[PDB]
DNA sequence: CGTAGCTGAGGACCACCAGAACTTTTTTGAAT
DNA sequence: GTTCTGGTGGTCCTCAGCTACGTTTTTTGAATT
């Protein structure tokens, strides 16, 4: 039953953020830019070299607003992490739950139930609201075929084989990806989801959505008293911050893709934002990133309904209440964690 | 809720104290609003936010000395805002692309 | 001899007689948000709680902010007001020779109300200020502000067998870090907790229905 | 009909004719409504008129130096004006005996 | 300022940390005040009303360097990690050991193994310095009797026998600590010891000195990534902090006792400053509190020698370097952590 | 750097005083 | 007695400037109206 609450870009380098009682204010060399209540405020991103008083960084941690330095394209560095508030049981129960494979395993079988019934979905809608323009047999055959491991998704007890029907979960929608697109197939060059870190073109929109997605997600998870990026679900390899990713499995393949293949087919982008630097890497230039970060801030904006009552709700609301249903399964109200399903 | 309100003071500064309670005044509105004129703030709270104001705000007024008004427009403030000259305003609902 | 770690507080004996899981995520999960019916409340408290100031008003004493303390039912707290009256059939103070009667006071917004969720609060801080003695009152006055009023309430074993009990069995609630499913009802429309405390969490299909309306689609 | 409409104005003085600017806007508005602190105006006018009003206000004042705002609290001001000074304010609904 | 321990502890308020080439320089109001390389750090700790350029922050967070942000009085304010490095372990062997008993019960023995040290230590000293007027054979007596509890918590076993055998020495300092005071005694008295609702002067002073040592604690426990809920002796309770409490009952000797002692003495503290209501509370004046504060600020302005590494130190950051020694003896690159041991 | 306490330095805003005057055809003007 | 234009005195009101320091126990808070 919480509000969302706007987020604020800083997009200008060389900036300074300071506090001033209950307001933050930008300043660039002794000039006040803009001052901003600090009460409807959720969270705070900056590009470029942005710097931060430590009373500011103290307040958003202590009040609950998650700090962000990005560079360039979305690329992240330096999380203002918190403190621990309490709530010794819940921590216990997170941290026990892990370590032990049958949770973990009835978890995981939920959370890829999810993410493949969304993804499912999601084809089916689309070969179902336009037949003409794309083959429909195939997507039927597809669709059907994921059917089935859904079925199989629930008679498994083990972690090891998840992971591998993944792959298969990951490799029977590419082909289905590529022919996604209807409109400037000829100017986006666009391969489908391949993807590589030194960034080959219309790749970039997929990359800064999926970071974005993490920040919110690490966020919500961090605002209810728990972590979720390297835990009970997924892998123990270091540096694979994927948990929160994987949290929002039910939801990067729906929430994400969808924003960007939206952008794609509504004409909203032009190919003359990208252009392509020296050594091959794609960048973004400052409108297109300022019209991404619009329309992606629209499309929040926008009201749906949950599933399970029918109650009104916003999309950023849709990580949040699906963390806080995540501890209220840890706490015995629930059989198991309810995911999220359209 | 987040609705919009309004909220107008008028300090007497001739007084033994004046000066003090003006600058308390404005110090504490200012933290939870946004400055559109000259004694004239405007802001978006809720219930909580709005009755936390209130309580706060009393208190460092002295009365038979100061007026102070509070308006609230409601869920669709967005019909029932008119500006004409050169004081702009940040919108709340703005993305806000610094 | 940690005699200070099993004692808990009088505001939970409130809290447990109104939407009994309040208490268990206001005490167990830590856990407390704010409305438009607690900030007021909040508000009197800190106008009205004045220590370190003993308002003395002729020779009736009306002391602030007394710390209390009980074994037996083995709760710790801070009484809102203690009126000490003048009488020869009272129990002698320490420090001063004599005798007066103790009568407790507390302040509360709201209305009377059937549940009794005030009253045991009441009855608790009167018991600890005889076991304090070992001894015997039978005298409560309660203020409520948006009346401006004050009534009186007697204390008798009824209510001292409740209160014992209650103790008892919210100290066995406590050991066991368990938060009980309750009825939701109309009142829950005001607790403060209903974005954590989630009501509609008791009737539902449970995730098998919704596992089978998957296989339905 | 009959809403209560709340005017905000903010006039430049340092110019060149802010004196007059001034004066000008405080006729024109004192006119229509009441006055409840310096710089404000209420008043409980009908569509039509709030129509005339800001045409004059607009054809008055001069742009980019100063500054007009016009809110309007619909027909159900009673229940969300709230005052706690000093300053009170006649009501134009009320039997209004003098 | 660098310790051997590979952390850094800035500690001079209205000073400025920046990048130069690969090195961290340290301005005071734009002179240079210092410079240190950065290739062998792990970790930045920053006290004070201070900043950081933004270079040197992003220059950190990639090479795996978290940087801490406190206040200049010991509050923990900020802590700016990209993604989150020997942390996550280090919680995980945290609780893990937790959940046991038996390396508990070691943690446990040792630390009281140190509070057993700094008393009979204390009380040697306390002989030591002014045999003029005091009980002196029952002085000896008690320091035999806690020798033989040391063997003993040496070679104890389990939780409950652990606490059991503490117990008994408190009882001992209790009435030492009370034939301690020499200065205003016919006016100051100890004659029992109380607890939550504080009757008596001199439970009142111990019992704020305690709260602020258990602050202190809990900011050191906070600042180098372990839980300060999650305990070994102290079992756990929701919104109390098991091993800030450990550290506490091992420390609280010669850092909270002896102020309490040195602000009776001296005379430095009255009774003017402090009332009684109804009960015995000594609820304290706002003259009291602040000398109180202002002394317990000089005394961790005060530099000593740490007796294990050896390098010259203030008062304050005893609790903190303490703190990471417990970090590297979970990390495995130690055997055991002696507060103040001989080994 | 942030939070309090004091200045000082001009812009806004309104209330009094003082002086000099106070008269103009007939026509147009909306409709989701 | 209106209406308009000057002129002046006194009061709200915001910002720029200059000094002078920053820690604070645990318990209590509405609800069916
Ligand atoms: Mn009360």
């Amino acid at each position: 039953m919480k509000k969302l609450l706007n987020t604020l870009y800083v997009t200008q380098p060389d900036t300074y953020l300071s506090l001033d009682g209950d307001n933050v204010v930008l300043l660039k060399e002794q000039e006040k830019l803009g001052r901003l209540p600090l009460h409807n405020l959720e969270a705070i991103v900056g590009f470029g070299y942005t710097g931060a008083s430590p009373a500011l960084m103290g307040y958003c941690a202590e009040r609950n607003i998650s700090i962000t330095f990005l560079t360039k394209n979305g690329r992240f560095l330096a999380r203002v992490v918190g403190e621990s508030r309490g709530n010794v049981v819940l921590r216990k129960t997170q941290y026990r739950i892990s370590e032990n494979d049958q949770e973990s395993t009835k978890i995981a079988r939920n959370f890829i139930t999810g993410k493949v019934y969304n993804s499912k979905w999601m084809l089916e809608r689309m070969t179902r609201e336009h037949p003409l323009r794309v083959n429909v047999e195939q997507f039927k055959a597809t669709s059907q075929l994921l059917s089935v491991m859904m079925q199989e998704i629930r008679n498994c007890d083990s972690l090891e084989s998840l992971r591998g029907w993944e792959g298969q979960a990951a490799i029977n929608y590419n082909k289905v990806f590529d022919q996604m697109i209807l409109q400037q197939k000829e100017e986006f060059a666009f391969h489908g989801r391949s993807r590589r870190p030194p960034k080959d073109n219309v790749n970039a929109m997929l990359s800064f959505a999926y970071t974005l997605l993490a920040n919110d997600v690490a966020a919500a998870l961090e605002t209810v008293g728990l972590d979720a990026y390297v835990g009970f679900m997924h892998q123990d390899r270091p540096g694979r911050a994927s948990l929160a990713l994987d949290l929002m499995e039910e939801l990067r393949g729906l929430y994400a893709d969808r924003f960007v293949l939206s952008l794609i087919n509504r004409k909203e982008m032009t190919a003359d934002g990208f252009y392509k630097k020296e050594n091959g890497a794609v960048l973004m230039t400052d409108e297109a990133r300022k019209t991404f970060l619009k329309a992606w801030q629209t499309k929040k904006q926008e009201k749906i309904t949950h599933p399970y009552l029918g109650e009104k709700m916003s999309w950023g609301l849709v990580p949040y209440v699906q963390a806080l249903l995540l501890a209220r399964f840890l706490r015995g109200d629930l059989d198991e964690y309810p995911p999220f399903l359209w | 809720g987040s609705m919009l309100v309004l909220i107008t003071y008028d300090v007497q500064t001739s007084s033994m104290g004046g000066t003090k309670r003006l600058r308390k005044v404005a110090k504490a509105c200012q933290n939870y609003g946004q400055r559109v004129q000259n004694s004239v703030f405007e802001c978006i709270v809720d219930s909580t936010q709005l009755t936390s104001l209130k309580l706060e705000l009393t208190s460092l007024i002295d009365e038979e000395k100061d007026s102070l008004r509070i308006y609230r427009l409601g869920n669709n403030y967005k019909t029932k805002v008119e500006h004409i000259g050169a004081k702009p305003s940040i919108d709340l609902e703005d993305p806000l692309i610094f | 001899s940690n005699e200070e770690d099993r004692y808990l507080m009088l505001s939970g004996l409130q809290h447990f007689q109104f939407c009994k899981r309040q208490w268990a995520l206001i005490h167990i999960e830590q856990q407390w948000e704010e409305n438009v019916r607690t900030i007021e409340g909040q508000h009197l408290h800190k106008k009205a709680d004045q220590p370190f100031m003993k308002e003395k008003r002729g020779s009736k004493l009306t002391v602030r902010a007394m710390p209390i303390q009980s074994k037996n039912l083995q709760i710790s707290g801070i009484c809102d007001v203690v009126e000490f009256v003048q009488d020869s059939e009272g129990i002698e103070l320490s420090g001063v020779s004599g005798s007066y009667k103790a009568f407790p006071v507390e302040y509360k917004r709201g209305k009377p109300k059937k549940g009794d969720e005030d009253i045991v609060q009441l009855v608790a801080q009167a018991m600890c200020l005889e076991e304090m003695l070992v001894c015997r009152i039978d005298k409560g006055y309660l203020f409520y502000n948006e009346i401006k009023h004050r009534v009186e309430v007697p204390i008798t074993d009824a209510l001292r067998d409740k209160v014992v009990q209650m103790a008892k069995e919210m100290h066995h609630y406590y050991e066991n870090r368990h938060t009980p499913k309750v009825k939701t009802g109309p009142f829950c429309n005001n607790c403060s907790l209903q974005s954590i405390c989630l009501p509609k969490l008791m009737n539902k299909r449970s995730v098998k229905r919704y596992i089978e309306g998957r296989l339905s689609e």
